[PDB]
DNA sequence: GACTAGATCAGAAGCAGTAGAGCATGCATAGTTT
């Protein structure tokens, strides 16, 4: 049972339910050289926390800095098992250049498939930036959902549906909020399906819903003549018959 | 909501690994 | 002063040590524990010769030569070092303190009888010299044995015996929901009852501050560096001793050790002949110079001896006037000279007769001084001084004589000559106010080496492992924004009255 | 014996460096 | 909801882009 | 007598401080070659 064969191992790891001296003693009887410090000659340095020495070797870029879990993988498949950047915190020059040719920037590779537990990781290793505004990574969304045939999901329905609602009295004004009970969670909840509410009342506007409140019709049949495209007015029933069916409703039936 | 975050993953998951398939029928090609 | 000090950190383990009034605040046990980690790290940095111990009672488990109950030795009298930081380090949290309870347990009774006799028992087992017992109490009960009163006896009893026998007793008590009150039981157990330590405290003791100060700076005891024999004239002769108030602080020595097992090497060197490859002791070999294109050859022991002028010590010349002595002239660091009664008997009357006229006529003693045998001679001139206390009678300077060197011709250099250009008094009133703006009051201890703080920050955070190094604040570096508030716009006037319009004194 | 040093006996206690403080 | 799901797709166009910048590299070498 | 255990002296080790030499590093200054 000697996988290894003459190969040195620093070994620094702190807080660990794996303390240093049981990993020590399984590489000495594994056949595997131990070393307090690194050297020209060892291969990896084992570290399963950040403390000041692993910091140090950080910032000189001669060696390799490895997680104690490749080590625990090692001895339970009896096996070398290649590196990866998952069993990983630091990588010498010439492992970068390596790993640079066949696994991306990032954690993840272009040569194996990959799972549910693979992407997860790959995304926690990814920070989140803010190099993008509201409308762009909408019509990126947008774009996306239109290349790969990704129109058919149930949450992103209403993608390129966007609704005004009738919850003010005066249009193009703030200040005039109504406190409609049904009107006001309906729009809510239409925003949170996927679908765009906006309250200015713009040239952007696709689709207008009308509460109970017949006197306002007029307005809007006279507001959608000066528009290059005229909105749809829809009832009630519409969004309530969307939801439930899971799937879009002809406006034919609702108008 | 607790199912979406499910869904969007299986989506990135087969999209991506067309791409790295892809990636691979290059290679072969290139193998050449 | 002779020997090493010994403490022993008394840590009670009770129900209401365990207990914090605020929820952002640190409980007693806690502190005691920072306390005793700092002393740690400071004796660790300043005498690494001492002895520290740690004990805790009041827990359910016991541990002790005697076999009490109830009284946990955690740490026996033993040099100071990172594995028993360490060790304290896991009862600094509430994990920590959920880990002490498991491991040894609170709430149990005790005996401070038991106490102390475990303390003595612990002073009695160290064989070297121990020069100071100390004993340190950290507790928020003042009323440990209200119930029974054979209990106290007992303990007053085993406090007196310890006091006779030379331990120091020294109470650091702790913030209590009540209010502590030494004058209940434990005017007696402790070793000096303060006039101000009689009210009821409602805060922590004082000297908590003081523990928790962080000294990096190294320790010596008093030293002689040497011994040596005033000489008035051939038959005239005073025993006096050196000494070295002060002296550079280096980092301590590097040791060379094996990459693979951390395994400490020995260094050997070796000379060898390179036609024969035998091995050659520092006597075969002699000595050369080449001088005026010749070889000149002189054994290892000429080479010794020619620099064998007098015997070691000072032998007096004269006494010359302290104005002649120029402050532009020191060479070396001064030294300390003070009587020695013991190897004869008279000097000190001598040189306090010496010291009181020279004070008086103000002059110094202009000697010929030879520190160790084959050393060249140097001229030195003893100063007179006095001893000068401060407002609390604490000595300051002590009385005796300042040694310091006198230059010789060859250590004087030649100056380039520069002509000489005076500046106009407007200018030398500018400067004036500019120096009054940026005054100053100096001391000798307000200023720290910065590489040394650096290098035990460092050396500390790699034993104990810590996340990152503590960073110190170097006080040496110019104030550069607080100078600029307080010169205003002097510095614009005054180089419009010294500097031409383009004269660019960076390029 | 005001201002003995209680980490290390027999040495006086020395106050913390304060630098430069203008008046 | 929104959160998530802006969260989620952004992580998913940066992999995507760094997948199509390797292919567009691969293709051009190949191209050799 | 013998053993065991207390107390006394003298030499060796540790440590501090000094001096000498070498190395390396950096920088400046002046002479020689093209």
């Amino acid at each position: 049972s000697n996988i290894f064969e003459d190969v040195e191992f620093c070994v620094m790891s702190g807080t660990d339910s794996q303390p240093k001296p049981d990993l020590e003693n399984r590489i000495a009887e594994f056949g595997g050289y131990i070393v307090q410090n690194p050297g020209p000659d060892t291969y990896c340095v084992i570290a399963g926390s950040e403390n000041i020495r692993v910091k140090n070797i950080i910032l000189s870029n001669k060696h390799d800095v490895v997680k104690p879990a490749w080590l625990l993988e090692c001895f339970k498949t009896k096996s070398f098992v290649p590196w990866q950047p998952r069993f990983m915190i630091h990588m010498c020059p010439s492992t970068k250049e390596h790993f640079a040719r066949e696994y991306d920037c990032y954690g993840d590779s272009y040569f194996i498939d990959t799972d549910l537990n693979q992407l997860k990781e790959v995304f926690s290793g990814i920070k989140n930036s803010n190099e993008q505004t509201p409308e762009e990574m909408a019509s990126l969304i947008a774009d996306l959902e239109y290349r790969y045939s990704w129109d058919c999901s149930p949450l992103s329905m209403f993608r390129r549906h966007t609704v005004y609602l009738d919850s003010y009295a005066v249009i193009n004004d703030l200040s005039t909020k109504n406190e409609g009970t049904r009107l006001a969670i309906k729009a809510l909840e239409l925003r949170f399906h996927g679908a765009k509410v906006v309250s200015c009342l713009a040239e952007g506007v696709s689709h207008v819903i009308i509460g109970e409140d017949h006197s306002r019709v007029a307005d809007f049949k006279a507001f959608r003549r000066t528009f290059k495209r005229k909105f749809k007015i829809l009832k009630e029933s519409w969004v309530t018959d969307s939801i439930d069916k899971c799937e879009l409703q002809e406006e034919n039936q609702y108008l | 909501k607790e199912a979406l975050e499910t869904d969007l993953y299986k989506r990135f998951i087969l999209v991506l690994n067309e791409k790295k398939t892809k990636i691979r029928s290059l290679h072969n090609k290139l193998l050449n | 002063y002779s020997g090493r000090d010994s403490l022993i950190f008394l840590v009670d383990a009770s129900k209401a040590m365990f207990e914090s009034q605020s929820e952002d605040e640190l409980t007693p046990f806690d502190m005691s524990i920072q306390c005793i980690q700092s002393v740690y790290i400071s004796k660790i940095i300043s005498s690494d010769r001492d002895l520290l111990a740690v004990v805790f009672y009041g827990t359910e488990k016991d541990k002790n030569s005697v076999n009490f109950k109830n009284i946990y030795v955690l740490q026996e009298l033993d040099n100071p070092g990172a594995k028993r930081i360490l060790e304290l380090d896991q009862f600094k949290g509430q994990q920590g303190q959920k880990r002490f309870q498991d491991m040894m347990g609170h709430g149990s009774d005790y005996s401070l009888s038991e106490v102390l006799w475990v303390c003595a028992n612990l002073f009695s087992d160290v064989q070297f010299k121990m020069s100071h017992k100390r004993i340190m109490l950290f507790t928020n009960e003042d009323n440990p044995h209200g119930n029974d009163s054979a209990k106290a006896s007992r303990a007053r009893t085993k406090a007196g015996d310890l006091r006779d026998t030379g331990i120091f007793l020294d109470l650091m008590h702790l913030k209590k929901p009540g209010g502590f009150d030494i004058s209940l039981f434990y005017r007696d157990i402790i070793s000096i009852a303060e006039d101000e330590d009689l009210r009821v405290h409602f805060e922590e003791s004082s000297k908590l501050e003081d523990l928790l100060r962080k000294v990096r700076a190294k320790e010596t005891r008093k030293r002689a560096l040497s011994r040596l024999k005033l000489k008035l004239n051939k038959d005239i002769v005073i025993s006096v001793g050196i000494y070295n108030l002060v002296q550079k602080a280096l980092k301590p020595p590097p040791i060379k050790l094996y990459r693979e097992t951390n395994e400490p090497v020995k260094t050997k060197t070796r000379t060898f002949n390179t036609s024969t490859g035998g091995l050659l002791l520092p006597s075969d070999t002699k000595r050369s110079q080449i001088y005026g294109s010749r070889q000149i050859i002189l054994e290892k022991e000429e080479t010794e001896e020619l620099k064998r002028f007098d015997d070691p010590g000072l032998m007096l010349m004269g006494f010359k006037p302290l104005v002649l002595l120029k402050k532009h002239h020191y060479l070396r660091p001064s030294l300390f000279v003070y009587p020695e009664e013991s190897l004869v008997i008279g000097s000190s009357t001598l040189f306090s007769a010496l010291l009181i006229k020279c004070l008086e006529k103000e002059v110094a003693a202009l000697c010929r001084y030879t520190p160790r045998r084959n050393i060249p001679p140097y001229f030195v001139a003893l100063v007179p001084q006095e001893e000068e206390l401060d407002d609390q009678k604490i000595q300051v300077t002590p009385p005796g004589f300042q040694l310091v060197f006198l230059p010789f011709a060859d250590d004087k250099r030649k100056m380039p000559f520069t002509e000489k250009i005076m500046a106009t008094p407007e200018q030398v009133g500018k400067m004036k106010a500019i120096v009054e703006k940026l005054r100053f009051t100096y001391r000798s201890d307000s200023f720290e080496n910065p590489v040394l703080q650096q290098h035990f920050r460092n050396l500390e955070a790699l034993a104990l492992d810590l996340m990152e190094p503590e960073q110190a604040v170097d006080l040496t570096l110019p104030k550069v924004e607080a100078m600029n508030k307080r010169l205003g716009s002097l510095v614009d006037e005054f180089k419009e009255l010294v500097y031409p319009p383009d004269y660019n004194p960076e390029g | 014996c005001p201002g003995e040093s209680l980490i290390n006996p027999g040495f006086k206690s020395k106050k913390p460096a304060g630098g430069v403080d203008f008046d």
